[PDB]
């Protein structure tokens, strides 16, 4: 009952948070999928009828919710900001996580090392090797995979206009602030913006400036840890990976699914014409025409689990971004482990990440506190922070980090009475108007 | 727009091979260009970047009228007519920062 | 016809051990071992707090600190109740059996 | 425009919330289901194919689902914490509920 | 075809499973650990824990 907690250091954890935002857009044909250039199979699979069509408005459809998931997650601002020629933030160092102006392509370091990470191939140049893919290098464009005609829309969205908006996010918040998302951006140096953070976690920025460069050292030392994190863990972009290949294991079975025979005397419809004559052979045909039929709504079906799954992950992403980005958000857990200072976002193969700035104590010392103080019959609650006590002298700190100070009338007023406190103790209370009589 | 090939294997007996190294394209200005994500035919491309009107992809839209939100007076009958460009990002912002 | 139920990878011992854990914290740690190391502090004074966090100055608390518990304790006992003149609690996860 | 209303007295009420976290995982084969230890069947199922590797991988995927929310729900603290052998909480008693 | 279906409405079936435990998840990060300022998350009336 009589035992307190009190930080006396904090360090600056920063944590990574992957979250897809879309996927590799598919569309699949009937006519070419079901029937080889012959009529009668045409003539029958056009007895279905609706069911193509609404197929193809199934999938336009998550084309369509999968492009304006990416627009939410990454056009919010229709203003675009840029940081400016001269890099000074008091200390801070984002010159890692910027794009840089000497390579022609506005690439963070960070992506450049996840594309790295990723087993890649020596045989020959490295000149593109690969502009769209999710870390990887692979053959030639989707002509070369595409033997049925299993045509891969390209992505509304390039991912120099995701990196793009990064940037502008990025500026604004190291410039703007959170102001610009809440309307006008305003100008605000970076020292002055970590003040009111601290502030809105209940941490008086007092404790910012007398570490603001040790902070910064901080926060670099962090950025170095990401690095790390990509040495010492491969799993955070599971994610974006196992929904890749899920899409090409999806794909590749809808492909060998074609060569299935489904009982029929053979799996190609020229061999059975061929060999067997047409009247006799329909009802291989229509058996065959169902069998594929089945299969592609089965893959529709799949389909559409996997978008509801991507849009449900961009929403979340979307509402982190506006609260863990644009924001200040209290949620805890929300946008990372510790008191949420600020969010950073990063651009991702058909995906995001958030690096989360938070604030976490490091050093914790045990004190002896009281409910109140009552000296003269009148009581005195703190406004602000909890009363400590280092067994002789009984002190006044602030909420959540260690500074002790005298016990003034300012930081509290005068509520009930000794007796009706419980556990009350006794103390003296320097009143800054007594020594100012003596004169 | 067909989409996602080339317009080269369509009939064409007008033009003589003249070993050029992109299908025989000279231009004095932003005229019609080959596209990789497809071939477009009935807009001519345009250097100048405005708001996207008609998203197609690769970051290209297409848009009727050569302007953007006019408050004042729309198309007519003139040589104006259907283009395809580049979306313009946002709008060009800078912050004075000290 | 070999319907195997596989059997689910945490079982409710280990649910409540942590659900006695968390709760241990709250009373004890309060909200700080949420965002990092846990702070010991009497849990009279973390409704003191979470008064002030809700507009609500923490020196009614005092007052009644002990009929607040009382309010507390009396609220178990309703859930009690809850159950007695409602079943349908649980409607949730019977529907989904 | 002049009368307002203040609180006089408060209360402290409680109210419960159930909310499923995971279910049973289940798991089908087709041969035992579709066929009775009978080769002729079994070989006529195999023309089929991927499906039932499909169909076993997507249970897969919602048992590990299912485990994982699970896992989020309740596992997110890696220190064990317990109550001290005496309770005194200045007048609570969480005896019922501990 | 019967075995599609009842995998379909098994996915749906995990689809809410998982919709509600994601909701549960966030009510412990928030409702348990903290205190949450949002009306009507944590219970009707002010949140205290």
């Amino acid at each position: 009952n009589n035992s307190i907690a009190i930080p006396t250091n904090f360090t600056i954890s920063v944590t990574t948070e992957i979250l897809p935002v879309s996927m590799t857009k598919t569309s699949v044909d009937c006519t070419m999928y079901i029937c080889g250039d012959s009529t009668e199979c045409s003539n029958l699979l056009l007895q279905y009828g609706s069911f193509c069509t609404q197929l193809n408005r199934a999938l336009t459809g998550i084309a369509v919710e999968q492009d304006k998931n990416t627009q939410e997650v990454f056009a919010q601002v229709k203003q675009i900001y840029k940081t400016p020629p001269i890099k000074d933030f008091g200390g801070f160092n984002f010159s890692q996580i910027l794009p840089d102006p000497s390579k022609p392509s506005k690439r963070s370091f960070i992506e450049d090392l996840l594309f790295n990470k990723v087993t890649l191939a020596d045989a020959g140049f490295i000149m593109q090797y690969g502009d769209c893919l999710g870390d990887m290098a692979y053959r030639d464009l989707i002509c070369a995979q595409k033997f049925n005609g299993l045509t891969v829309l390209p992505p509304l969205l390039t991912d120099e206009m995701i990196a793009q908006y990064t940037s502008a996010l990025l500026a604004g918040t190291i410039t703007s602030g959170w102001t610009f998302g809440a309307g006008a951006a305003l100008q605000i140096p970076f020292a002055m913006q970590m003040a009111y953070r601290f502030n809105g976690i209940g941490v008086t920025q007092n404790v910012l400036y007398e570490n603001q460069k040790l902070i910064a050292n901080q926060f670099n030392s962090a950025i170095g840890k990401i690095q790390d994190s990509l040495s010492s863990t491969a799993s955070a972009l599971g994610k974006l990976q196992d929904v890749v290949n899920q899409n090409a294991q999806a794909l590749n079975t809808l492909v060998k699914q074609l060569s299935s025979n489904f009982g029929a005397i053979s799996s190609v419809l020229n061999d059975i014409l061929s060999r067997l004559d047409p009247p006799e052979a329909e009802v291989q045909i229509d058996r065959l025409i169902t069998g594929r039929l089945q299969s592609l709504q089965t893959y529709v079906t799949q389909q559409l689990i996997r978008a509801a799954e991507i849009r449900a992950s961009a929403n979340l992403a979307a509402t982190k971004m506006s609260e863990c980005v644009l924001g200040q958000s209290k949620r805890v857990d929300f946008c990372g482990k510790g008191y949420h200072l600020m969010s950073f976002p990063q651009s991702a193969p058909h995906g995001v990440v958030f690096l989360h700035v938070t604030y976490v104590p490091a050093q914790e010392k045990n004190f002896t506190t009281a409910p109140a103080i009552c000296h003269d019959g009148k009581a005195h609650f703190p406004r602000e922070g909890v009363f400590v006590s280092n067994g002789t002298h009984w002190f006044v700190t602030q909420r959540n980090f260690y500074e002790p100070q005298i016990i003034t009338t300012d930081n509290t007023f005068v509520s009930g009475n000794c007796d009706v406190v419980i556990g009350i103790v006794n103390n003296t209370v320097y009143d800054p108007l007594q020594p100012e009589l003596d004169s | 727009l067909y989409q996602d090939v080339n317009c080269t294997e369509v009939p064409v007996a007008i033009h003589a091979d003249q070993l050029t190294p992109t299908w025989r394209v000279y231009s004095t200005g932003s005229n019609v260009f080959q596209t990789r994500a497809g071939c477009l035919i009935g807009a001519e491309h345009v250097n100048n970047s405005y708001e996207c009107d008609i998203p197609i992809g690769a970051g290209i839209c297409a848009s009727y009228q050569t302007q953007t939100n006019s408050p004042g007076s729309a198309s007519s009958v003139a040589s104006q007519s259907i283009i395809a460009y580049t979306m313009s990002l946002g709008a060009e912002n800078s912050v004075a920062y000290s």
